[PDB]
């Protein structure tokens, strides 16, 4: 520390690294999705960390797999957050 | 159909296929969803020479 | 820190000062009420019910559409459980370790470990019974945990 | 656990200011703590404060100089009955002359001098110099 | 010493094979799909042997159907990316298991299928009403489709191995009829007009050689058969999609079925030489104005029946109107994907792998190809 | 009606009477009325601004706030220019209680809900003012001189929506609490 350093108006990401309960105000590190592959003609909604299997009604029936953390999606695109 | 937009650019030719009567909608189809939000994760090691 | 372990650590939940809808969803209150009373009929039980909701549906989480919580939606029902899953899944693990106690009577491991899960229960039971959620007669027996978790 | 919530403040604000510092992070907020620091301030030995708003509680930020040499918290909560009070003063002050016991009484958190016109003894929470 | 190695029996030597017990060890085994350590090749294999000991205690056809549709919903699972195509022997126990599934719901009238059937509204078990199965034929037969388009969109098409796989689209074509017939009998009419665009869609590039023979031999006077007539009353690929479309425009509540289902129509007029039917209903469709606004897929369908429209135009000797047809599509330099027929080498050092991603799925199989060349020379 | 659409907060009272006859005529009229449902209100009442300016305000029942909230724009940009001349908002009424644990006398009667307390309407007062910003943070400073002043982080989406209000809505909240608020937007958003 220099010892003298603000701590009323942080830096956008720089001061916004820290661990999530150890900023100023207590925000998530996740975020929703707007997926619409091809597998499954349908816009579907899903959170980042899926924690259990997300079905497809179409042709597949997988869409995500619940690792350490994130969840890692398949061959469809579909994203955007939006906003949170 | 021109998904990028670019055949059509010059003002010479955007009147070159416009119906005598407006065009009806009854046979367009109009897409809802919004394609700005699928990003394919390319797990992202994929690589061309230089 | 942790109750019976030396151990501590932070991996808590952590929600954002908002809380509109936000904006972007739908299921009214009322359809958002339907679609939980299917999922306790399949034996889905209050924790894994909003897990079901948030992530494949369109909800941040059912306090925000409802002005209820998950489990008061069911009480006003009627269709609740007759003590809490908390307490179910303790009862549940306890078991098991007392049928292996018996198999080997030399993993003396699983026998402290018995002690401490044990009295845990008691604890999470002294909750409850002063708070007139349980009986004041109901206590916790051998005999009691067979039948109650089955 | 954090037991009483006001002595583990002041003890940052303690700390940081020998340290050569001007600002500062207190949680969790409590009321008690911004009653405290208001009649603190309005003597000169604290600035202005801001309080950021959680849900959870709160979080207080402030702005100090080095006017202030100590603020101490007196734990458990003794009563004072207007005759005790001159035993309690001359041990925790450096000097009749200057120097601030705080206390709550039922007309509200003030200082020993306030209290004295007032006639009102209570329960005593801390000191500063 | 230890047994060994029956596979793990799935029941207790004693355990009585009731019909809510099976129910039960289904949901266990659908409560384990798609869990991050499962086996998939076990769980097809333990859904087949809870088919056999399904059909050695004649447990009711309703839970015989259910298990089927779990299976063939299991074979799709198998693969975990929904973007690479399923491998040949998976493929064939694909078809095979739709067909069983196909025989048993024929030889049953009296069974309903649905999506529209609730969990809790599953009779299973009395004779007196209507079982209702939750199973929907069509999403599995949508998926078909897609799961064959992605095996032809993986294949190298000028090796052998394009020629066998395409042997299999004429068991598809036929699966296909097979739940045609059974949605115009028992059917609602939004999953009719979905089974017709399918039908449509493997029948509206397919050139009808045998309209074409029975227009080259008139019949003058040779005598035989009665028996090689009602084989011959094959109902015309042409009056066929006439009947099929007719159905779609005076029904379907979605503009998107109704769009596809021109856009074939005027392909098969065109392909055919009917360039008169072919031209007056692309002019009535006013598409020309709204295709900008449809999604990708029906867009690249929309220029493949342009192409079509100018070599029709080309057929009849309307020169005029054939290169007035052609003109935008090859002065644009990017024809190929403007047909879904492949990327621009020239374009691939300027897009995002990830988009590239999805033009490559975007991509219409070879056999649906019009040659590039044919089009330039045209 | 146009005079008895102001229950509890006396009938009679010109101002008031002429908004709610022209503000009831344009939910009878066709010209909207497919989203405008013949709604009240229970008074209003006209607040002035240092900035040399009027601006009206709107109290509704509170139960029916939550269909006024569904238009809120649209409804409010053509009483802008039927009304001109002065800003419009909408807020809400509650029926504030003093404590039973002391400020007017308690009979065991109820509890006193914690929704029905002081502070809590306070704050849900201010969540209506800037409604279409849907407040991000808020903080607050304390002056020397025992004052407060309340800095209130807003979305940096929908600006230009708050903007020309930005200064008015701080007199609302200053008739109605007794304190004083500033609005801002902030250095980012997350």
């Amino acid at each position: 520390m220099p010892l003298a350093k603000d701590l009323l108006h942080p830096s956008p990401e720089e001061e916004k690294r820290k661990h999530k309960k150890k900023r100023l105000v207590q925000s998530p590190n996740s975020y929703f999705m707007d997926v619409k592959c091809p597998g499954c003609y349908k816009i579907t909604t899903v959170f980042s960390h899926a924690q259990t299997v997300v079905l497809c009604v179409g042709c597949s029936t997988v869409l995500c797999q619940p690792t350490g953390g994130k969840a890692r999606l398949t061959e469809g695109c579909s994203f955007r957050r939006k906003q949170h | 159909a021109d998904w990028t937009g670019a055949t059509y650019q010059d003002k010479r030719y955007t009147n070159k296929y416009s119906s005598q009567f407006g065009g009806g909608s009854q046979y367009a189809y109009f897409h809802e969803e919004d394609e700005t939000s699928f990003q394919l994760v390319d797990t992202a090691r994929t690589q061309k020479t230089a | 820190g942790r109750m019976h372990a030396p151990g501590k650590g932070l991996s808590q939940s952590a929600l954002p000062y908002r809380r509109s809808v936000p904006t972007w969803l739908k299921l009214t209150s009322d359809d958002v009420k339907e679609q939980i009373y299917k999922l306790a009929k399949k034996g889905l039980t209050p924790s894994q019910i909003g897990v079901i909701l948030r992530d494949s549906h369109g909800v941040a989480q059912v306090r925000f559409v409802t002005g209820n919580k998950i489990l008061r939606i069911l009480k006003s029902k009627g269709l609740a459980p007759d003590l809490p899953e908390d307490l179910y899944h303790l009862i549940k693990k306890a078991v098991a370790v007392r049928k292996h106690l018996e198999r080997n009577r030399k993993d003396k491991d699983a026998k402290f470990r018995l002690i401490l899960i044990e009295s845990r229960i008691h604890r999470l039971a002294r909750y409850y019974k002063t708070k007139r959620v349980l009986p004041p007669n109901w206590k916790y027996e051998s005999s009691t945990a067979s039948a109650l978790v089955a | 656990v954090r037991m009483n919530v006001l002595a583990d403040a002041l003890k940052s604000i303690n700390n940081a200011e020998k340290r050569g510092k001007r600002q500062v992070l207190i949680r969790p907020c409590s009321k008690v703590i911004v009653r405290f620091l208001t009649v603190m301030m309005k003597h000169g030995y604290i600035g202005e404060f801001e309080i950021i708003d959680d849900h959870r509680a709160g979080k207080i930020v402030v702005n100090l100089t080095g006017r202030l040499n100590k603020c101490g918290v007196i734990s458990p909560r003794f009563d004072v009955q207007l005759k005790d009070l001159e035993k309690w003063q001359n041990n925790l002050l450096p000097s009749r002359q200057f120097g601030f016991i705080v206390l709550t009484t039922s007309a509200g958190i003030m200082d020993h001098e306030e209290a004295r016109r007032k006639h009102t003894g209570g329960k005593i929470l801390g000191f500063f110099f | 010493v230890p047994l060994v190695k029956e596979k793990p029996k799935m029941f207790a030597k004693g355990t009585e094979i009731t019909h809510a017990v099976v129910i039960k060890k289904l949901n266990e085994i659908l409560q384990a799909r798609g869990k991050k350590g499962t086996d998939r090749a076990a769980q097809i294999e333990l859904l087949q042997l809870l088919v056999q000991i399904a059909s050695e205690n004649n447990l009711g056809e309703g839970v015989i159907v259910k298990i089927k549709f779990n299976i063939i919903a299991s074979l799709y699972d198998y693969n975990p990316n929904l973007a690479t195509y399923m491998k040949p022997e998976m493929w064939q126990k694909c078809l095979d298991c739709i067909n069983e599934l196909m025989d048993i719901l024929f030889a049953n009238p009296n069974i309903f299928v649905g999506e529209n059937i609730l969990e809790e509204s599953e009779n299973l078990q009395n004779v007196d009403q209507p079982l209702r199965v939750r199973g929907c034929i069509l999403t599995l037969v949508e998926r078909m489709d897609e799961e064959f388009t992605k095996i032809m969109q993986n294949t190298d098409p000028h090796s052998q191995e394009y020629v066998e796989h395409l042997k299999d689209e004429a068991q598809v074509c036929a699966i296909i009829e097979r739940v045609q017939r059974y949605l115009e009998e028992k059917g609602t009419t939004e999953e009719i007009c979905r089974v017709y665009l399918r039908r449509i869609l493997h029948t509206y590039y397919k050139f009808d050689y045998k309209a074409h023979q029975r227009q080259l031999t008139p019949p003058e006077g040779s005598s035989k058969s009665e028996q090689d007539q009602a084989e011959n009353e094959g109902e015309d690929s042409a009056v066929l999609m006439e009947r099929l479309c007719k159905y779609i425009y005076a029904k379907d509540r979605t503009d998107r079925i109704r769009t596809c289902a021109i856009l074939c129509h005027i392909y098969h007029h065109a392909l055919h030489s009917r360039w008169y039917q072919a031209r007056d209903l692309m002019l009535m469709s006013h598409l020309q104005d709204n295709i900008q606004h449809a999604d990708p897929p029906v867009q690249i369908l929309y220029n493949r029946t342009m192409v079509q429209l100018g070599i029709c135009a080309f057929r009849q000797g309307l020169t005029k109107d054939a290169h007035n047809a052609l003109l935008d599509i090859q002065s644009s330099g990017r024809a190929k994907e403007l047909l879904g027929q492949g990327l621009l080498l020239r374009s691939l050092q300027e897009r995002n792998q990830e988009q590239e991603k999805v033009e490559r799925r975007r991509q219409v199989p070879f056999h649906l190809h019009i040659n590039l060349e044919l089009l330039e020379c045209v | 009606s146009a005079k008895i659409v102001k229950p509890n907060g006396e009938k009679p009272d010109e101002f008031e009477s002429g908004i709610s006859q022209a503000l009831l005529e344009l939910e009878m009229n066709s010209d909207l009325k497919a989203q405008l449902r013949e709604l009240n209100i229970t008074a209003a009442k006209e607040i002035e601004v240092g900035g040399g300016r009027k601006a009206i305000i709107i109290f509704v029942p509170v139960p029916q706030l939550k269909s006024f909230q569904k238009i809120q724009v649209r409804l409010v940009r053509e009483l802008e220019k039927k009304f001109s001349g002065k800003h419009v908002v909408f807020i809400a009424q509650r029926r504030i209680l003093p404590k039973p644990t002391r400020k007017s006398r308690t009979k065991n009667k109820q509890k006193r809900p914690r929704s029905r307390t002081l502070t809590a309407v306070h704050d849900a007062i201010l969540e209506d003012l800037v409604f279409p910003s849907e407040i991000v943070g808020k903080r607050i400073r304390v002056k020397l001189d025992g004052s407060r002043l309340i800095k209130v982080h807003l979305d940096k989406a929908q600006q230009n929506n708050v903007e020309h209000k930005v200064e008015t809505f701080s007199g609302v909240y200053k008739k109605l609490t007794g304190k004083d608020v500033n609005f801002e937007f902030p250095e980012f958003q997350l």
